[PDB]
């Protein structure tokens, strides 16, 4: 319903709304849940999760071992939770966030970084659980910094009126907002 | 009786900025967004101008709030309006007068259509000659009151200072005079002479403009060629950025000076749409004491007339 | 716009694909979640499923509109779309012929006049 | 009439402080000039984080890291893509400021002729027969509140151009000759006041053979004894 909102930047804002080109989860999608094979890792996977049940994650086509508190690949770094995971320029970035699917509003704040630049296409857990798309949101700020609402702009066309005036009322109106255009099918 | 032509809307447009630029180049999608926001105001500038032509047409015909309708005993004292008064016989509601005046006047070009047709400002203006022969002026100020018509131009005379005695002693000679002073207007307007004039230059205007940003898209403007994709297959991509960094800025250029030269000529409408406002209420809906405002003399009433983007009085 | 065929030498036609524009009428977000989309002149026959297909098709001078409903009412203007066809939420969006103003006729004779009676200072 | 019409103008007077005192925004003109005005100053604000194909869009970097040798091909494009923006801004201003120009010489025009004075021009002085104005003030604007006239309560009457009485015609000297049925009354033309047909209101011109559509009556001589 309305899940897995982070935080794209180390940059502090305020009472702004500031639209964000990058990998998220989209709303109102088809999650799988299981009541435990190795599912292919995309591009970036959301994780959910229930009292100590799940331990950890293996990763890799070098494969990467995380339990919990690490298993190398050539590094180790000892140091209801959601979790998600990003393969991002030779990097990996892990976000996170525990409270008491639900239908509220939650985002997730920054945990970790890894400097190791490895390859992963497929992901499997260690022993309920749930288990990223391309997209443009508009995140709306608050007094002390943190993000109390996100509208995704390619779910329904009010949406991406929203999107386009920037805000989040729509007066009495009409809107111009997108232009279309047919693709050509073959070559010749 | 005479005439007079004004102006009062122009045709709405709205140019698409990015496919203007560079149609179906989507790495030039990915240098146009070099440049900021410069697409984002030039669709806003013409939108302002496209709504705004909406409103001129609003104000001038749109003052009465019913619709009146003649009388299907036309019988008025002598006179004859058969001229100006539609007849339903046509495929139109449209009157004579306003045929012969409707005869004698892709790259990311479209043309939006206008809100009021043809058919629903030829129906103002036949509730606005509807209420000026069967009730004075007296539909300006509340609602509308009946008179007979050689009573209500018997005091029509009595503005200018001429006793409404002159009237009623001559009321048949004023009958023949005003009735062949319509026939030469429906002869000189149905002849080779060509009047609208004024309505001419509006449309004109407006394919010279538009002939020069399609012209435009042939300039090299300092490249090896005008062919957007003819440079993509001739270049390496890291050398094939600075031939079309000559083009997007050559052909931004083409866009900055058309939007401009529009939104003056668009400021002078205003000025002329909020004239035949003005002579909409106080020539037609009243009789006028400001000198050579309505006509050339005296002024005794007026009679609107439609035509494409203008209107056209007729000051007796 | 023209070419022929280099092998086969018939000769044949070139003209562009679709092209139009893209608008979404709504109503206040305070009154209401629903919206009517509004195609620039594509004829209805070339298109997100609802909004792109099933019924509430009608076809304007102005576009190819999908989402609201086409009455025999005649209404003071709401929302414009062009060529005299007015949109409002009245409970879901409906499209129509906007009306000019209330019909009127007026007693014209060769020998009656109305006086007022009363007044009204506004 | 002088106690209806006081209260008729305080009941007015109070519906327009009820129709302000709500919530219906009526100041759309004096708002749109504001949102105007800001808008375009922060898309001026907004045009210095684009970079116009150079390497950064902020200054400093780009001269903390070249030298005067290959730096400056680096500011020229930052300095065209800058000015141009100024430019248009400039230009679309001076454009806004002939509009803001009419309609202060239009708002002149409206406090020289409504306020110190009354109007004859139809509908200028708003919708009505105008009797006189009041100014008030706004932010960058000035509302006015204009005393019209209108008629009601009209009422069927049968007419006639003239009286022969003596084979002569008699003409009013303002007003209609308007009947109930079986009397003839001259009155005014806006508020129905019958009176009594004498010499004092009529005048007289010609003979009564060439009117169309006179009426027999009787003419009183207001010189009795
Ligand atoms: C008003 O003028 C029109 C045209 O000038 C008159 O219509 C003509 O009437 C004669 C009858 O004597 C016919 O022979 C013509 O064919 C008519 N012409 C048209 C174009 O209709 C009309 O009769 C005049 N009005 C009155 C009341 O006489
Ligand atoms: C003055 O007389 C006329 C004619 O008798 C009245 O007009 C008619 O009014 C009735 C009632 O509304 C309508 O049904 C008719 O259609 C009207 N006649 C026409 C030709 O339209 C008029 O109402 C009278 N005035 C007053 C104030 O009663
Ligand atoms: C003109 O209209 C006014 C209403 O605007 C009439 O005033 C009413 O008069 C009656 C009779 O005394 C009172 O019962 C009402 O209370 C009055 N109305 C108001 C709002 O106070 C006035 O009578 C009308 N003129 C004529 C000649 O009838
Ligand atoms: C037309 O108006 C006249 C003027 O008031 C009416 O004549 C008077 O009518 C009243 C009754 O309402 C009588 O008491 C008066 O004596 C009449 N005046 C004279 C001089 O006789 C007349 O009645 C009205 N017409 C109709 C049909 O009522
Ligand atoms: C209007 O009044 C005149 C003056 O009385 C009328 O003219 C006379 O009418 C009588 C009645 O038939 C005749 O006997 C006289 O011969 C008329 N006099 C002249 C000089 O012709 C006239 O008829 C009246 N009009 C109407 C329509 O009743
Ligand atoms: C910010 O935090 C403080 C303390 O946690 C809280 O009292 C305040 O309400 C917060 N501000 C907002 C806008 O929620
Ligand atoms: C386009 O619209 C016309 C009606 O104006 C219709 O006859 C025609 O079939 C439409 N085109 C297609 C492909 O359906
Ligand atoms: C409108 O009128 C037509 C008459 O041809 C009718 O077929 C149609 O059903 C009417 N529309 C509605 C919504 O009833
Ligand atoms: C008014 O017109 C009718 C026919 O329309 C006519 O019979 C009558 O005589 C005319 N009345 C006058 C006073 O001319």
């Amino acid at each position: 319903f309305t899940r897995g909102v982070y935080y794209p930047d180390k940059v502090f804002r305020s009472s702004v709304l500031h639209s964000t080109q990058d990998l998220f989860l989209p709303f109102f999608s088809n999650v799988t849940w299981f009541h435990n094979p190795v599912l292919p890792f995309n591009d970036g996977v959301y994780f959910a999760s229930t009292s100590n049940i799940i331990r950890g994650w293996i990763f890799g086509t070098q494969s990467l071992l995380i339990v919990n508190v690490v298993i190398k690949v050539t590094f180790e770094y000892v140091s209801l939770r959601e979790f998600v995971f990003k393969n991002i320029d030779g990097y990996f970035k892990i976000y996170s966030k525990h409270t008491p699917l639900p239908q509220g509003f939650s985002a997730l704040e920054p945990l970790v970084d890894l400097p190791i630049g490895i390859n992963i296409t497929r992901f499997q857990t260690l022993l309920a659980y749930y288990v990223l798309q391309p997209r443009t949101f508009l995140l709306k700020y608050n007094e002390n910094g943190t993000i109390t609402d996100a509208v995704d702009c390619a779910l329904d066309p009010l949406s991406e009126t929203k999107c386009t005036l920037k805000s989040f009322t729509v007066e009495k109106g009409i809107y111009q907002t997108s232009n279309f255009r047919v693709q050509p099918t073959e070559s010749i | 009786v005479t005439t007079e032509i004004l102006p009062v809307s122009m045709t709405k447009t709205s140019v698409d900025c990015t496919m203007y630029i560079c149609g179906d180049s989507t790495e030039c999608s990915n240098l146009l967004l070099q440049y900021g926001s410069f697409c984002t105001q030039l669709n806003r500038a013409l939108t302002g101008i496209a709504v705004e032509q909406d409103k001129n047409t609003q104000e001038v015909f749109a003052q009465v709030k019913q619709i009146y309708k003649t009388p299907p005993i036309k019988d008025f004292g002598g006179f004859n309006f058969s001229q100006i008064l539609p007849d339903p016989s046509k495929p139109s509601k449209r009157s004579f007068i306003e045929d012969l005046l409707f005869n004698k006047v892709f790259n990311g070009l479209t043309v939006l259509p206008p809100l009021l047709t043809d058919e629903m400002i030829a129906q103002y203006t036949s509730a606005l000659l509807a209420g000026t022969i069967t009730s004075g002026w007296t539909f300006g100020a509340g609602a509308a009151l009946q008179i007979p018509f050689a009573m209500q131009m018997a005091y029509r005379f009595n503005g200018i200072g001429v006793t409404q005695n002159v009237l009623y002693e001559n009321q048949k000679l004023i009958a023949n005079q005003f009735n062949s002073a319509i026939g030469k207007i429906q002869d000189s307007l149905s002849s080779t002479a060509s009047a609208l004039g004024k309505l001419q230059d509006v449309v004109n205007q407006n394919a010279q403009a538009l002939n020069t940003l399609v012209k435009q898209l042939s300039s090299n403007f300092g490249a090896i060629s005008s062919v957007l994709n003819d440079i993509l297959s001739r270049l390496d991509p890291p050398e094939a950025e600075v031939q079309i960094d000559r083009l997007i800025t050559g052909r931004l250029q083409s866009l900055q000076t058309y939007v401009t030269q529009q939104l003056i000529r668009a400021a002078e409408i205003r000025a002329s749409a909020n004239l035949a406002a003005t002579k909409m209420s106080e020539c037609v809906l009243g009789q006028s004491k400001r000198v050579d405002f309505c006509g050339k003399g005296y002024h005794l009433m007026s009679f609107p007339q439609s035509a494409p983007h203008g209107v056209v009085f007729l000051h007796v | 716009d023209a070419v022929r065929d280099p092998q086969t030498l018939e000769i044949l036609d070139i003209t562009p694909c679709s092209f139009g524009g893209v608008s979404v009428i709504t109503p206040g977000t305070n009154t209401s979640n629903q919206v009517a989309v509004l195609y620039q002149d594509v004829n209805c026959t070339e298109v997100w499923r609802v909004y792109s297909t099933g019924s509430n098709v009608f076809q304007t001078r102005a576009g190819c509109l999908i989402g609201a409903e086409h009455v025999n009412n005649s209404y003071e203007c709401d929302i414009p779309i062009g060529a005299g066809i007015c949109a409002s939420y009245q409970q879901s969006i409906i499209a129509y012929t906007m009306s000019l103003g209330a019909e009127n006729s007026v007693a014209y004779s060769n020998n009656s006049i109305a006086i007022p009676t009363n007044f009204t200072i506004s | 009439n002088q106690k209806l019409i006081a209260n008729q103008f305080n009941s007015a007077i109070g519906k327009i402080q009820d129709s302000l005192s709500s919530t219906a925004s009526a100041l759309g003109k004096l708002q749109d000039v504001v949102n105007q005005n800001a808008q375009a100053l922060n898309t001026l604000v907004k045009q210095l984080s684009s970079n116009f194909g150079a390497i950064s869009s902020v200054l400093n970097d780009i001269l903390s890291r070249l030298d005067p040798p290959e730096a400056e091909v680096q500011i020229d494009r930052l300095i065209t893509g800058r000015l141009q923006s100024l430019q248009t801004y400039v230009t679309q201003q001076l454009i806004r400021a002939a509009e803001i120009r009419a309609s202060a010489n239009l708002a002149a025009t409206k406090m020289s002729e409504c306020v110190l004075g009354q109007s004859k021009r139809v509908d200028f002085c708003g919708k009505g027969y105008h009797l006189m104005s009041f100014p008030q003030s706004a932010p960058h604007g000035v509302v006015f509140l204009h005393v019209t006239y209108v008629p009601a309560q009209e009422k069927n009457f049968t007419t006639a151009p003239a009286i022969c009485h003596d084979g002569k015609a008699h003409f009013p000297r303002e007003g209609v000759f308007v009947s109930n049925g079986t009397h003839w009354f001259v009155t005014q033309r806006n508020f129905y006041e019958p009176q009594i047909i004498t010499t004092d209101n009529t005048f007289v011109s010609g003979n009564c053979d060439v009117v169309i559509g006179i009426v027999n009556n009787t003419v009183y001589d207001p010189l009795q004894p």
